């Protein structure tokens, strides 16, 4: 008996909220730590400037929220409002990034 | 003696004479012609009096007097000419385009 | 100390010259400092590229005239030609 | 520990409501639950690839701290542009 | 050579061509169409169709980037 | 069949050889009246630059090396003609 | 004194005479270094060798003994770095490399 | 008897002597090889220009050109292809 939303309501809120927005999606941390996980497998221990690590982020979420737009696109393509993997899969082969 | 600087002579705030030297510093040709870079000077000034007005015309729309870099992601992107000219291109803070496909509303 | 460069002030100056009543966050000027330097490497770039292939040493406004209608739509080539022109004559009045 | 780190369960630091927030920007309805540890992968792909090439301006200049200056060219070679990092 | 020679002649007239600048068309032409439509088959592949649609070349065009 | 837009030129089964080099199983109808809009602005793109590079050099003849230097700018890079 | 090349001086095929003057004319920088052409020749020495030596293997099994231009779109596209190297790139007379769906297979 | 012009066509034929001593190569064959290499040369030259521009150096030498390489070929070409150019320089230097 409590007041509910019908599901995909709270979605479409989430959306035109996040799309308003323009702040950065992953907290600076979780992200900061793994960069220097990555580049430490290729040389000792890089100093990062704290500028870099933004400007490293912003090109990444920029790049991976494109990706979405290419594999949402296509999975309405497939009479499919969900997401899956053989989309995500198919979205970066036209793009020729795999090939 | 009395000087003026290039772009005072075609009265054009780009800076005429230091383009005209990065011409010759970047190697791109071994000459570089007398009208050379002031052909190029405008060339810049037209292209960003365009893409500043319309994050000009954006911040307007917001309700702003500041242009942050959203206003600048409105104007290079709504915008197809320059779009295509930015297809390859991001802008820090600039965020997505706000859109939503038919499909994803809800079912009325 | 450490001098550097930028063209933060010439893009501020047109600003003024357009809606003088508004201003612009440091963060959205670099991003124009950046985008002018941007299309400069790329105008230079096919500049240079197209005097080579020509077996032609030097760059005149010809070739950025060319340049200029190779890298942009329609639309802004045909305006970015006549404030090409316009600039020069200007120019070659009193050069 | 006074020098050196291990390195572990850095992808996991990538939180499923993390997904669905970039996700949210692009703009869906529904997420399947698979997708979390795919795209996750992608973001090591995409990241370990721009990383790397940046890395290689800074042993070429000898230096040994990354900065913006290379990271903004890393990504003009790979077909990509980001301002707003004095490019 | 008919189309190359009267869409190029929209842009300029008295053209000649090289002749073996025609084939440097014909055969860009040619690998970018088969490139155009093998990705293409992949979308239609996803769809669960065997054959090709109109639609699926749009979104063909628009994943590469220069269309849409 | 008086001359007519030449688009009409690329006839009903050349496009389906073109698809066949393509891994293509079936056609559609409606195929063959896209299959000439992304041909025709493709082909229009290319020209337009290659154009240009004549109208520099002063020469009345479009080149071979003006069409390679053509799809350079494009990405779709192409050997086999020189430079 | 004798004139003797560079290349065999340096042990090497590829044009280390040629690469200087070429390089020089380039337009790539002020100066270029005495070992500039030489370590670049070896990688010119590199690629083409692979390249033809794949075109060479691809050759040997169309039992044809001319290196057709389309065997080096059928070895090309075989080597995963080499087409990386290539994956924009279209060659004249290329054809394409052999291939159909899985799906599109009859049934049985 | 004019214009004199440049390829590579000598030494593409004669390096092929290396993995088949006895096969040849149709004269078309020679143009894409001749585009191919110059095509490779132009981007590996046109990275170096930016990274001595990046560094703000007048000269090419070859530290740059080595680490040229090593962005533009993917994967383990550039290990041998940094080997190759190893010993490229080394017998040079050791006949200067």
């Amino acid at each position: 008996k409590p007041h509910r939303y019908r599901p995909g309501t709270v979605a479409l809120r989430e959306i035109r909220r996040y799309q308003k927005s323009t702040e950065l999606l992953i907290r600076k941390l979780p992200f900061q730590r793994l960069v220097r996980e990555i580049a430490q497998d290729f040389k000792t221990d890089l100093r990062f400037q704290s500028s870099a690590v933004m400007a490293l982020q912003e090109a990444s979420e920029a790049y991976l929220v494109a990706l979405f737009e290419d594999t949402n696109l296509c999975a309405i393509h497939a009479k499919r409002v969900t997401i899956m993997p053989k989309d995500i899969q198919l979205a970066r082969r036209i793009r020729g990034e795999r090939a | 003696a009395k000087a003026k600087t290039r772009s005072s002579r075609a009265g054009l705030q780009f800076p005429v004479g230091r383009v005209h030297r990065l011409l010759r510093k970047g190697n791109y040709a071994e000459r570089v012609g007398a009208g050379a870079p002031v052909y190029l000077a405008a060339v810049l000034e037209y292209l960003t009096a365009e893409i500043l007005e319309l994050a000009g015309n954006a911040a307007r729309d917001n309700k702003k007097t500041r242009i942050i870099p959203r206003h600048l992601q409105l104007a290079v992107r709504n915008d197809e000419e320059l779009n295509k000219l930015l297809g390859r291109v991001t802008i820090a803070q600039g965020g997505v385009l706000p859109n939503i496909q038919s499909v994803l509303l809800p079912k009325c | 100390k450490t001098r550097k460069e930028s063209y933060a002030i010439y893009v501020y100056k047109v600003l003024k010259q357009v809606h003088p009543d508004t201003g612009i966050s440091s963060k959205a000027m670099s991003i124009m400092n950046s985008f002018v330097n941007d299309v400069f490497e790329r105008i230079a770039g096919e500049a240079s590229r197209l005097a080579h292939y020509n077996k032609r040493s030097t760059i005149t406004s010809r070739e950025i005239q060319t340049a200029v209608r190779l890298l942009l739509p329609g639309e802004l080539a045909k305006h970015a030609v006549s404030e090409g022109t316009k600039a020069v004559t200007k120019y070659t009045s009193a050069k | 520990k006074r020098h050196r780190k291990v390195l572990r369960d850095n992808i996991q630091g990538i939180t499923k409501p993390a997904i669905r927030r970039l996700a949210r920007r692009g703009g869906v309805k529904r997420i399947s639950g698979l997708i979390y540890e795919e795209t996750r992968g992608v973001l090591k792909v995409f990241l370990e690839n721009v990383i790397r090439d940046a890395v290689t301006y800074t042993e070429h200049a000898k230096r040994k701290t990354v900065t913006a200056m290379d990271v903004v060219y890393a990504l003009k070679r790979q077909g990509r542009t980001l301002y707003g990092f004095g490019g």
